[PDB]
């Protein structure tokens, strides 16, 4: 097994500013696919043990 | 961009001029995650075998 | 307390805590190992 | 003025080799236990600084400012009183004269009339300038000392985007060795063209009857460098790695 | 001039709840934090708690958990402190202080003080008796007189000499607790020209029961 | 938190398992502006 | 971009201004298309093993 990691879309891209999150919702599902891919790694890391 | 701080784009440049430069900084942070999560899927396939 | 910061035009969000590190007297601000601002000098008086 | 010293004559530029010296803080930002890569005008490793001596031989040539100024000198009694910074060396342009009376360092950018060889035991008159600067007061003895040499001053003079900065480091120790990290001192927003430079010389007597003291000073040139900087827990540079050396 | 105001004395039985008032003026209420200082006599100062009034977030001592409840009022600019089930060791002197934060935290301003007495006793109006020697041996050139204040609750009581006419040559003595009552005496020394000219009386004002007793010596 | 599960997944029904929803939001209360005390006015009317 | 419809860019904005906003969408669509080819090829390698 490897080290299980998780990446937040809000805290990494935006500095908790109101102008960053308004243009982030126009980009949509770009970090939704990247969040659920790392979730699907962390399920399979427990299945390897 | 001129500065990498998201608070320094809004407080310095014009509100027409900042919306170009905020969209350059988010796209650089999306492509940094497209290198990371694709690397974690290939190393999940190497650790599966 | 978590509040909005404005320090000499530079913004930020966080808390203010004590400092055990020795710094240069000419230092305006400094960065951590993660390259974000971990410390600041007050503009009016010399305080860390 | 028009008559130089008896010991002032022509001397070839024997040279020495600086080893780890010439590394300063590139910014005032605190960084701890990380590697930082920056690009600025630095003193390169494996370089040639020109060996100068003041005592029956004395040489004070006029080198250009545009290759950068690195200064290192070992003296107890403080023979070097400052520098002369100018372009055409007359009152038609702006010139900088740094002079110390051992209490305050007088820094003035003004129109300065220059002779060939000024002495200090410089200029007739000065006008049309708004700039005066008074530094912090101190007390230093200008008389002679006994024993080992306790004083080393390493100064780096450069002009970056019209801003003249002075980096100061003082440590106790004719060949220097060891590594030291310089600290910033003052910032001068002058912004004038300075092509060449000269030095100041203090004289004592128990024109040519005066006698200069016994010391030595170094001068070389700067150059773009991408150094690697090692940071401790206290925030000082203990090691420096050049990008292209070996 | 920023000055914190507190009432003089409060009375509460053990097992009930007591509420105190600290009024701030001359400065904005949400820009500072409020600290509460407990003073027990002979032990020294003790630290109750500290509250951010704008967020209503509390910081408490580890021993003082669940005894005190800190709430604020942003409309009246008045900070409150509420105690739950006080004991016999909880009778003390309470202060409130504004903490101005620049580098180190100090205590800039203070209140007038509040003495809270925890007991099951009821408020008794005072019985004031005069004290006169009745004669003189003519061995002194000045005249000593006094008053006797006993049978009151709660302490402190205000004892003045001719409604505060003589501010010099007076002595104030502490009260002794006997059988849920308080007894204290006071003395004055006046010269012999004053005593036939002016009549020294005992003026005792009880702030709790609002009863003033005027007895002449 | 039953309704917060449906908002991230964008579905009417919730299956059996552990799901990730959101992150912590700490709202700032006040604002700190530190500025030094200078009683001198800039002479911009001399050059203008 | 202002409008996600390619017909709404050509019918509104200036022909110098329309060439920016059309090229912002095709940059956005080819990043979403290359993400789909990458995620299906990793699942093609997992279904091969």
């Amino acid at each position: 097994s490897m080290t299980k990691t998780s990446v937040d879309c809000t805290m990494y891209i935006c500095g908790d500013s109101t102008e960053c999150s308004n243009l982030l919702l126009q980009y949509g599902s770009f970090c939704t696919q990247l969040k659920r891919a790392l979730t699907g790694i962390a399920v399979e890391q427990d299945k390897n043990t | 961009a001129i500065s990498s701080v998201l608070n320094d784009i809004f407080s310095r440049l014009d509100p027409p001029e900042a919306e170009v430069q905020i969209d350059r900084l988010i796209t650089g942070r999306l492509q940094s995650l497209q290198t990371y999560v694709t690397q974690q899927l290939i190393r999940a396939a190497e650790i599966r075998a | 307390k978590c509040v909005n910061f404005n320090f000499n035009g530079l913004k930020g969000t966080g808390v203010l805590t004590e400092s055990n590190k020795k710094f240069l007297p000419f230092q305006q601000f400094g960065r951590d190992i993660a390259d974000t601002t971990d410390a600041v000098r007050d503009p009016q008086t010399l305080e860390i | 003025q028009c008559v130089n010293l008896t010991t002032r004559t022509q001397l070839p530029p024997a040279y020495t080799n600086s080893f780890t010296r010439g590394v300063y803080y590139p910014d005032k930002v605190f960084r701890s236990s990380v590697l930082h890569s920056t690009q600025d005008l630095f003193l390169p490793f494996f370089s040639n600084v020109t060996w100068f001596h003041v005592i029956k031989r004395f040489d004070n040539p006029v080198l250009p400012f545009n290759d950068g100024v690195y200064f290192a000198s070992i003296e107890k009694s403080n023979i070097i009183r400052g520098w002369i910074f100018g372009t055409t060396l007359d009152s038609k342009t702006q010139s900088l004269l740094i002079v110390n009376n051992a209490t305050n360092v007088v820094i003035k950018v003004c129109e300065f009339q220059f002779c060939n060889d000024p002495f200090l035991d410089v200029y007739s008159s000065a006008n049309n300038c708004t700039f005066e600067y008074v530094s912090q007061p101190f007390l230093m003895d200008l008389e002679g000392k006994q024993g080992n040499f306790k004083n080393l001053r390493e100064f780096v003079f450069k002009n970056i985007d019209g801003y003249f900065k002075i980096y100061s480091k003082h440590t106790p120790i004719d060949l220097p060795q060891g590594f030291s990290a310089l600290e910033p001192l003052v910032d001068l927003p002058i912004g004038i063209n300075i092509t060449r430079f000269q030095t100041l010389l203090a004289l004592h007597r128990s024109s040519s009857g005066w006698t200069a003291g016994a010391a030595a000073y170094y001068v070389g040139y700067l150059q773009p460098r991408t150094f690697l900087l090692k940071y401790n827990e206290n925030g000082t540079i203990t090691d420096a790695v050049d990008c292209a050396l070996d | 001039q920023v000055q914190l105001q507190q009432p003089g004395a409060e009375l509460v039985r053990p097992g009930a709840s007591v509420k105190l008032s600290c009024k701030a003026s001359g400065y904005s209420f949400t820009r500072f934090w409020m600290n509460w200082v407990k003073q027990r006599p002979g032990q020294g100062l003790e630290w109750i708690g500290m509250i951010h009034p704008s967020d209503s977030e509390t910081r408490l001592n580890q021993k003082f958990k669940d005894k005190a409840t800190l709430t604020v009022d942003k409309s009246s600019t008045t900070a409150y402190m509420q105690l739950s089930s006080p004991t016999s060791e909880d009778s003390a002197v309470y202060y409130c202080a504004r903490k101005d934060y620049d580098y180190d935290a100090w205590f800039a301003y203070w209140g007038q003080g509040t003495l809270v007495t925890v007991s099951a006793a009821k408020t008794t109006p005072p019985s004031v008796y005069p004290l006169a020697p009745g004669s003189a041996a003519q061995t002194n050139s000045m005249v000593t007189l006094g008053c006797l204040v006993k049978g009151y609750f709660p302490e402190p009581v205000t004892v003045t000499w001719n409604s505060g006419s003589l501010s010099s040559g007076v002595h104030t003595f502490p009260a002794v607790l006997q059988s849920d009552l308080y007894t204290l005496s006071s003395s004055v020394t006046v010269p012999s020209s004053t005593w036939p000219s002016e009549t020294v009386t005992c003026n005792v004002a009880h702030p709790a029961s609002s009863t003033k007793v005027d007895k002449k010596i | 938190p039953l309704s917060e599960t449906k908002c991230t997944l964008k579905s009417f029904t919730v299956e059996k398992g552990i799901y990730q929803t959101s992150n912590f939001r700490v709202q700032p209360t006040e604002s700190i502006v530190r500025f030094p005390n200078i009683t001198n006015l800039c002479p911009f009317d001399e050059v203008f």
